[PDB]
């Protein structure tokens, strides 16, 4: 049910400089991210659970035939169970007894917000307890003069991770629980590596609150932008919007699509989930209930760990 | 109706220190009717200003009760600061009038019967008008001169909008706008010619909605920004009049009335066609009224959303003028290249491009005939409502901060990605589209090589026409670039930045008569490039040897003639091309190449000059608690010692700021008028907490009310109640009370600090790239950052000691030819300094110039002196960074900044004994080696703990390293406890101030290669 | 000084004899603009009884229920089975904060033990019928706030914003 | 399937070593050595995955297809790779050490922290389910040695005390047990303290002031002045080498790998560094 | 069946004698494996109520305390005082969850008289005092943990987990 992604190195989750709240001195092409998208994560059990006649055109298609429903992406240090938390332009990584007095802050007035996320991303954020972002600067070297290559540098700028962390997602099917079990697989971006492992875990479900976390990006049907954006905090608490690219599809080797999100680590309201669901076609109706089978609209409620989708 | 409100301006003379009660309305109106008021006018002069309050409502209006014929002046933040004015007024009583009459040289040669054009044209060249007979700015109230005159004329006239909003039945608004995220729009940029125009878009296209306003609504209408000293408001006024069609020696009485003051240098608005430097904020606010024009006359309408849909879609009339107008250049020029490119996109994508690249956040509050009125006038405490509908708008802007909605996700991308419907030029995408490399996040339109076969190979894939139109696509694209739709206008809009005046002018003009000037002009604009500004010494030489090193050089276009008409936004340039040396080059070809660079230092070694140094160095700044103080939080005044968090619970806080605000406000009195305020405030948990604990007070206050007896009563049980409950709220919540002539009172000084600082950049060779006024960021060269830094905070806190423009820099004001405008001297400026090779990639020094801003103002913290023992701050901070090499300077040394008038040649005097150390190490007086024998001597001094041990561990230490042996440094000893707390984040800053001072010359010497 | 008293809305009629009270004061907690509700309680940790409804206090952070306060005591038949307590005016998260407080307010509760003899599981329920609180403001909202009928010409308004805000937790038992 | 086999083999540094990283000025040393995610030595993937391929095709252009097909193919970028190394991780660093009632005298000792052994039980713990080569030997020394996290320990029963980089006075107790060491000489082991460590190995890097001097006139050159940072000699990496499972990659393991003794590994070569002997573990402890 | 009950830490002595049925059985809801302190409940809406310590029932989300789960009834002088109460394991959520819960078990909380006397002046408090954790780990950390000192070692790190883990919100009076 629950498998643990065990990093064996820093890892490269290549974001397009979407966030950046940051200094080393760094001016790094390449910033990465903290949570991983979960098209990383499904295309990554895939790249396991491949065969020759799964092949077709459309990847998403043939993803939820190699697979069941994927939840959403936390951090488990022995210890902890870390939850991401956007403020806007801002991360962090915090448990969950941060989260329960959390909705009572929200409503509340002027400064007693200031009092609150200011020592919350600030000084109990465990962002900086846990993640050493880590420059590193390859190039190219021609083998016939050997020395650098003209015009071929880059600065891609990993995640490493100075106590050992594993990240944390949830799987519904048990054929599978074995054969994942104990896998060495090419986890991430520039050729890093992680271990998942697959232990049975007891997970509450499906809690109807208001103010919800989302642990994945809350995917945006993409139509109904202005009929969205005009009231955003009727779904949004807070956090960011941003279009992010949903990635990039194997068979195909071209980027995958782009939608506006809901990104991870907001905090949403409840009236999110009658807004997609009834801002559907039939599409789209069949189009995104694959996007939660890899798990993108996982909703969290800051009571307890309850996770359910947006079309659960 | 409105539009008359210049006798709701004017409800005073503006002599008015020389009318109240003694030292001989002495004049009232020559071109109108009398004041409107039946309590209109009168009530918007009683909910205008503090001291309405202070000392008690009727006190205000009765003008005599502690009265003083003995005049001074105050500063508004800190009243400290005495000022004089004297024997000396605006002249004699039979030409008292003649400057009433210098009102009618254009006001009454034009007809008044329209009230659009007179309310817009008065408003700018009042004060400038009356400086020039010189009347030092007197204080609105004699008792209490803490306020300056048009600071609450101008108050009286903005809430005016309140007062004539609520005469249909009952309407009333305020409406703030707020930009969703500007530096990391800024950010995106890779030549500066990006970085320049998106400061500009932030400020022209929030310059677009704001005529729409004032065409319609007249000035005075928008508190911030002040649109007293806006340079964009002396450019749009300056078209208002040339569209009208007068002589251009009548302007003259309008134009070198502006000129000498506003816009300093020849560069003018009307030298190089536009306002040099975007200068609105990404945050305004409006005071409106609740009225809709139809012509001559007002309705209104009830519902709320009249503005929030409406303003908006201004917004985006904007963006659909500025890039339909973009769409007429590259047709009109569309044969000369690189706009055949431009063009030919602008045909392909007008579904992505309709959507504005930036969003704005426009936050709206009302006010009704409740809270205000109560049978028909003022109510008990009228005045707690306006700071707390200011507190209901930042509120907002304090909610919906937390979700920044960024401005690519508004586009619709789906079906373009999921199908295959992007429009490309170029190369075809192998993986279904391509990164947009100057946002980073879009996708391309323009595929372009970086090589392989460049210039051939580029036309057979539909870029080319012929050959010599690609120089001008290799002008501004460099190859191997891609672009976003949003870049390639912005790119497009770099190369012609005199296009924005159908922005800029609001449309004043039709859309083709704006376009149609500079459709015909062919004036080229240079931005300077890093390598420019890393060269300017450089160029300084080359001056001053001007030919006799240049004989080899006479073939390189460095000593050819300067050939077009070539000038640019940036003053030492714009008055020092024209020397016999060409500044248009782009010198990464002549001494930053590496073939005929090394030649070229072949020619300096044997003329003995400096060789060029490669790292400019970028500035910028940041106002420290700014809208908490326009909140009226005592943050500023205690930064670091008391944060803003910290007003959930007052009462346990309650030491040092109760003894703050008290000896503020017995401060800011005179007279008779300063013991009535100190036994009635002091009463509040020392007393039994009701009335009769401030009785006594009468005895002395007997002592004027039977004077000229125009009194309506024998008791006084009400106004030592109704000042007992202003103290009531000024004391129990610590807030200070937001008026309309405290947000016109800073922000006409934040529109002063704005022009000045940039005056004291150019008195160095300095750049501006944006300048938004409370905020900045500019682009020094490498000398000249320290006594800058220096001079910008003694300017923006208020200090002087050199002659500006024409302006006089005083303690805590600032003096144009007579009139001490105030200043900002409590309120801290922080700067992150950044040196920089001139080839990085400079998308992430704008990055890393706000990220490392935005962690130094939450972590940064040191121990400062505290009426004698060591309290903490936290903000107020220089910090530097060579590469990785991060200093981190306070400037403050004392909480508050300033308490006496021998306290302000100490602001930023920790960096002077920078510059004294740097003053002896370049004459060879005090060695090179001090530096790096520091290391041995910080072990010591960070673990010794009386300063007097400490003594002779610094003075060794420069003794040791000294060439001379009598060359005496004087360090101050009061340095040497400081020591700082960076906690839980991973980089390196030392925990001492004098590991900071050393390693801030590190850095500079470090800079000048 | 002043003081409070809470009254919450079930999906049962259990608020006919709560308290004796309908202004108490002159100014409310509470208000009623036009907009919908205003100054509206939310109290974790407490769920629903509810047949002869009471709330009992549950060891859950999620429990919630959500309620209103008005001037005033109830009944005169209470101080053995309820609470009551005077917090510093911000200890209550409520929802739509308009009104300025009043650094101090004193409030009580409808309290009932814990019954330390059942296996309570809880079950949180929406608020549906949009008769019933249609007529619950006949029963107190316009009881407390004579307001109804009077200036709110949105009847709906305020019934969907019932509809959509209000949903609590039931003992279920 | 994925990552079918791996196998482990540790880098000494038979030679110096530079290996540089972002080449800023963060610890008053202009080139500094590549470090971790704790501040410890590393070599980055990339590092070893280029400096092995780059010295296999200009010894055995013969195998280029193969090399190009196992480690990386950069004509034709399409294809995946079936080789790819881990970050080596730091297993020992020579220190010079004093002894204190030693029966046997030494004058250098291999150093390491715990938190350095906890990365190699972290690759050792992943790499096991391979089923090719396991040696649990190895990984069940690594156990012992972690069950005793918090003290010092020395692998040679005969120390009990010394002086380590001449500096740092530490107090030893071995193993109660014999404990065979991992290293292939026969120095002790002195697995220390995660406290003291980070300055005994901080110690034994090699900080060097390097100048440019202008040829004519024998004086240094303006600005020519720099610091960097070497790795020792002796000092032992350990990194193992993944492998997917097609038969160009076995054909890889069969005798490229197995005639692969010494390879130069990193920059600044012409100053003779960077010259490493590779020892696998398949034919030691 | 199966009852438990709640044991409130603060650094306030109030500690000293409340408890006689300290194991009772064998199981107690928390536990401590060589990393720390497991299942310790935090409760809302409950501060300490600094004279003679126990638990005042407040109205704020805000005010948390944190605790530990031990088999038993404390004393049986009470139950007019405590809140005892029976829960599924469900509604109160500790950290540190090891095994799946017996799906029904009883509580016994130290529970305060509401008794506004004057507002309740919220503190909050993390643990510091190094002396107070070495006197109240032979005060309780053994009296219920017997294991203690048997089968766990690392008492630093007991130490080291509630300084920064363990806190509670105040009275201030
Ligand atoms: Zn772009």
């Amino acid at each position: 049910k629950r498998v643990l992604i065990k990093p064996l190195e820093p890892l490269m989750f290549r974001s397009q400089g979407e966030f950046e709240p940051l200094i080393t001195g760094s001016h790094t092409a390449a910033q990465s991210l903290i949570i991983p998208r979960p098209s990383t994560i499904a295309g990554m059990l895939g790249y396991i659970l491949f065969n020759k006649s799964s092949g077709t055109g459309d990847w998403l298609s043939d993803l939820t035939n190699l697979l069941a429903t994927i939840y959403g992406t936390f951090i488990e240090t022995n210890g902890e169970y870390l939850f991401p938390l956007r403020m806007g332009n801002h991360l962090a990584l915090v448990d969950q007894q941060h989260l329960i007095n959390l909705p009572t802050l929200l409503e509340k007035e002027y400064e007693r917000r200031e009092k609150g996320i200011y020592e919350l991303f600030y000084d109990k954020n465990k962002l900086f307890q846990i993640i050493n972002h880590q420059d590193r600067i390859g190039i190219s070297i021609d083998k016939s003069t050997r020395t650098v290559k003209e015009h071929y540098l880059y600065s891609a700028r990993y995640l490493a991770f100075k106590k050992e962390v594993n990240y944390v997602i949830f799987i519904d099917n048990d054929a599978i629980s074995d054969k994942i079990n104990g896998k060495i697989v090419n986890f991430g971006g520039e050729n890093r590596i992680a271990k998942l492992e697959v232990d049975d875990y007891k997970v509450d479900t499906s809690i109807e609150e208001e103010y919800y976390l989302a642990l994945s990006p809350i995917l945006i049907p993409d139509e109904a932008l202005d009929n969205f954006l005009d009231n955003i905090s009727d779904y949004v608490a807070m956090g960011k919007v941003d279009k992010i690219s949903l990635g990039f599809d194997i068979a195909n080797t071209k980027r995958k699509e782009m939608l506006t999100a809901i990104l991870e680590g907001s905090i949403v309201k409840r009236s999110i989930i009658d807004f997609i669901k009834n801002e559907i076609k039939n599409d789209l109706r069949y189009r995104f209930s694959k996007y939660e089978k890899i798990g993108y609209n996982t909703l969290m409620s800051l009571c307890k760990l309850a996770l359910r989708k947006i079309l659960s | 109706f409105l539009d008359y409100k210049i006798i709701a301006l004017l409800h005073d003379p503006p002599n008015k220190a020389w009318v109240i009660t003694g030292r001989a309305a002495k004049y009232i109106i020559n071109q109108l009717f009398g004041k409107n008021y039946s309590e209109k006018v009168d009530n918007a002069d009683k909910l205008a200003s503090s001291i309405d309050r202070y000392l008690g409502s009727i006190v205000y209006k009765e003008r005599s009760l502690f009265e003083n014929r003995s005049i001074f002046l105050k500063n508004i933040l800190l009243s400290n600061i005495q000022r004089d004015i004297g024997n000396l007024f605006p002249k004699d009583k039979s030409k008292l009038d003649n400057l009433i009459l210098e009102y009618k040289k254009l006001l009454n040669v034009i007809n008044k019967t329209n009230l659009i054009l007179k309310y817009q044209l008065f408003y700018l060249i009042y004060e400038l008008v009356w400086i020039d007979s010189k009347y030092e700015n007197t204080p609105s109230d004699t008792r209490n001169p803490t306020h300056t005159i048009f600071d609450h004329l101008y108050a009286t006239a903005a809430m005016m909008n309140w007062i004539l909003s609520l005469e249909k039945e009952a309407k009333g608004y305020l409406l703030g706008i707020d930009t969703i995220g500007v530096a990391d729009f800024i950010s995106k940029g890779r030549k500066t010619r990006d970085l320049w125009i998106s400061s500009y878009l932030v400020s022209a296209l929030l310059w677009y909605v704001i005529t729409w306003f004032i065409e319609e609504y007249g000035p005075d209408v928008i508190l911030f920004p002040s649109l007293r000293f806006n340079q964009f408001y002396a450019f749009y006024l300056l078209e208002k009049l040339r569209k009208e069609g007068v002589s251009e020696d009548v302007i003259d009485e309008i134009k070198e009335l502006i000129t000498k003051y506003i816009f300093n240098g020849d560069d003018l608005f009307e030298n190089l066609k536009i306002p040099p430097y975007p200068i609105i904020p990404g945050r305004i606010t409006l005071i409106l009224p609740g009225l809709i024009r139809e012509g001559e006359e007002y309705k209104k309408v009830q519902d709320d959303n009249c503005f929030i849909s409406k303003v908006k879609e201004r917004y985006n009339e904007g963006w659909r003028k500025l890039i339909e107008g973009l769409r007429c250049y590259s047709e009109r020029k569309r044969e000369d290249g690189f706009w055949n490119l431009v063009c030919r996109v602008l045909k392909l994508t007008e579904d992505l491009l309709q959507t504005t690249p930036l969003n704005i956040r426009v936050k709206q509050v009302s006010v009704t005939e409740d809270e205000i009125f109560n049978n028909n006038k003022l109510r008990s405490d009228s005045w707690k409502i306006y700071d707390n509908k200011y507190r209901q708008l930042v509120s907002e802007f304090k909610k919906s901060k937390l979700v920044k909605v960024t401005p690519e996700s508004r586009l619709k991308l789906f079906e373009l990605t999921k199908f295959d419907k992007l429009p490309q030029i170029g190369e075809k995408s192998k993986r279904g589209y391509e990164f947009c490399t100057s946002c980073g996040v879009l996708p391309a339109v323009v595929i372009m090589p970086k090589e392989d076969e460049l210039e051939k190979k580029l036309i057979d894939l539909g870029i080319a026409r012929d050959e010599k139109d690609v120089r001008s696509i290799k002008n501004m694209i460099s190859p191997g670039e891609r672009l976003c739709p949003w870049c390639l206008v912005k790119r497009a809009l770099g190369a012609e930045p005199r296009l924005m005046r159908i922005l800029l002018l609001g449309d004043l003009y039709s859309v083709e008569k704006i376009v149609n000037e500079i459709v015909s002009r062919d004036v080229k604009i240079e931005i300077p490039s890093t390598s420019d500004i890393a060269s300017i010494k450089t160029f300084e030489e080359m001056i001053e040897k001007k030919n006799e090193i240049c004989e080899d050089l006479k073939e390189e276009e460095v000593c050819e003639k300067p050939s077009e008409s070539v000038l640019s936004m940036w003053q030492w340039f714009n008055k020092n091309y024209y020397n016999g040396i060409n500044l248009t080059i782009d010198p990464e070809e002549y001494w930053f190449s590496e073939k005929r660079r090394r030649y070229y230092f072949s020619v300096f070694r044997r003329h003995r000059i400096t060789f060029p140094s490669p790292y400019y160095a970028l500035v910028r700044a940041d106002s420290d608690y700014l809208g908490d103080l326009l909140e009226g939080k005592l943050t500023p005044y205690l930064a670091g010692i008391i944060d803003s968090g910290d007003y959930a619970n007052i009462s346990e806080k309650k030491e040092e700021v109760n003894k703050l605000l008290e000896e503020y406000l017995v401060n800011a009195g005179s007279g008779s008028i300063v013991d009535y305020v100190k036994t009635v405030l002091k009463c509040i948990r020392e007393n039994l907490n009701k009335c009769s604990c401030a009785e006594k007070i009468y005895s002395n206050e007997v002592a004027k009310v039977m004077f000229r007896v125009n009194v309506e009563k024998a008791n006084v049980e009400e106004e030592v109640k109704n000042s007992l409950e202003y103290f009531e709220t000024i004391l129990n919540e610590g807030r200070i009370i937001v008026t309309p002539a405290w947000h016109v009172s800073i922000s006409s000084a934040l529109n002063r600090g704005l022009l000045v600082e940039l005056e004291l950049v150019n008195k160095h060779k300095g750049f501006v790239i944006y300048a938004g006024g409370d905020d900045l960021l500019a682009m020094l060269p490498v000398d000249e950052v320290l006594d800058f830094i220096k001079e910008s905070r003694r300017a923006f806190a208020g200090f002087g000691t050199e002659k500006l423009g024409n302006m006089c820099l005083e303690n805590g004001f600032v003096r144009i030819n007579n009139a001490y405008y105030p200043s900002l001297p409590i309120v801290g400026r922080s700067y992150s300094v950044i040196i920089a090779h001139y080839a990085d990639p400079l998308f992430f020094v704008i990055n890393d110039s706000y990220n490392l801003l935005e962690e130094g103002k939450e972590i940064i913290r040191y121990r400062v002196m505290y009426n004698g023992e060591y309290k903490d701050a936290k903000k107020d901070v220089a910090i530097f960074r060579y590469q990785g090499l991060t200093s981190v300077i306070p400037l403050s040394l004392k909480r508050p900044i300033v308490s006496s008038v021998s306290d302000f040649n100490e602001i930023a005097s920790i960096i002077d004994v920078i510059l004294e150390l740097k003053k002896r190490i370049d004459e060879g007086r005090i060695s090179v080696s001090l530096l790096y024998d520091y290391e041995k001597y910080k072990h010591l001094i960070v673990a010794s703990d009386e300063k007097y041990l400490t003594e002779f561990l610094v003075k060794d230490w420069i003794k040791r390293n000294s060439l001379r042996k009598h060359v005496e440094f004087t360090i101050d000893e009061k340095l040497y406890g400081v020591r700082l707390t960076i906690e839980n984040y991973p980089i390196k800053i030392p925990n001492d101030l004098i590991s900071n001072i050393v390693y801030t010359l590190r850095i500079i010497y470090g800079g000048e290669k | 000084s002043t003081q409070r008293e809470y009254v919450f809305i079930p999906i049962t009629n259990s608020i006919t004899i709560d308290v004796k009270i309908t202004i108490g004061g002159s100014d409310h907690i509470t208000n009623i603009d036009e907009r919908g509700i205003h100054n509206v309680l939310v109290i974790t940790g407490y769920a629903v009884d509810e047949k002869n409804g009471r709330l009992v206090p549950t060891l859950d952070p999620c429990d919630y229920v959500k309620g209103i306060l008005v001037a005033g005591t109830p009944q005169q038949a209470q101080s053995n089975d309820f609470l009551t307590l005077k917090l510093p005016a911000n200890k209550l998260y409520l929802i739509r904060k308009k009104g300025n407080i009043s650094d101090d307010l004193k409030i009580y509760i409808p309290y009932s033990s814990p019954d330390a003899r059942n296996s309570m599981k809880t079950k949180p329920v929406s608020i549906s019928d949009d008769t019933i609180v249609n007529n619950i403001i006949k029963e107190v909202f316009d009881k407390i706030y004579n307001i109804t009928q009077k200036e709110k010409v949105k009847i709906e308004k305020v019934k969907e914003d019932i509809k959509e805000l209000f949903s609590y937790y039931a003992l279920e038992q | 399937p994925y990552y079918a086999f791996a196998e482990p083999f540790f880098i000494h540094a038979i030679t110096h070593l530079h290996v540089g990283s972002g080449s800023s000025v963060e610890e008053e040393i202009a080139l500094p050595f590549q470090r971790d995610e704790l501040g410890y030595p590393t070599i980055y993937a990339s590092s070893l995955k280029g400096a092995i391929k780059s010295f296999l095709l200009k010894e055995f252009p013969d195998k280029r297809d193969v090399i190009y097909k196992v480690l990386g193919e950069d004509e034709n970028p399409e294809e995946a790779s079936l080789g790819t190394f881990l970050d080596a991780i730091l297993f020992a660093i020579p220190s010079r050490i004093i002894e204190i009632d030693s029966a046997k005298p030494y004058v250098w000792v291999y150093v390491t922290t715990y938190e350095l052994l906890k990365k190699v039980k972290l690759y050792l713990d992943s790499i096991s389910q391979l089923s090719n080569a396991s040696f649990s030997n190895l990984k069940n020394k690594i156990d012992t040695i972690l069950a005793k996290e918090g003290k010092n320990i020395t692998l040679d029963s005969d120390l009990k005390s010394a002086i380590l980089n001449e500096d740092f006075y530490v107090e030893l107790e071995a193993l109660n047990n014999k404990i065979p060491s991992i290293i292939n000489a026969g120095v002790p082991l002195l697995v220390l303290e995660d406290s003291i460590g980070r300055e005994v190995i901080n110690r034994s890097l090699i900080r060097v002031r390097r100048i440019r001097i202008d040829r004519d006139k024998k004086v240094v050159e303006t600005g020519g002045l720099w610091s960097e940072e070497y790795v020792p000699m002796k000092t032992i990496f350990f990194s193992v080498l993944l492998g997917k499972e097609s038969k160009e990659s076995a054909i890889f393991a069969s005798c490229i790998l197995r005639n692969l003794r010494y390879v130069i590994l990193g920059g600044k070569e012409t100053i003779g560094k960077g010259i490493v002997e590779l020892r696998w573990v398949k034919d030691v402890i």
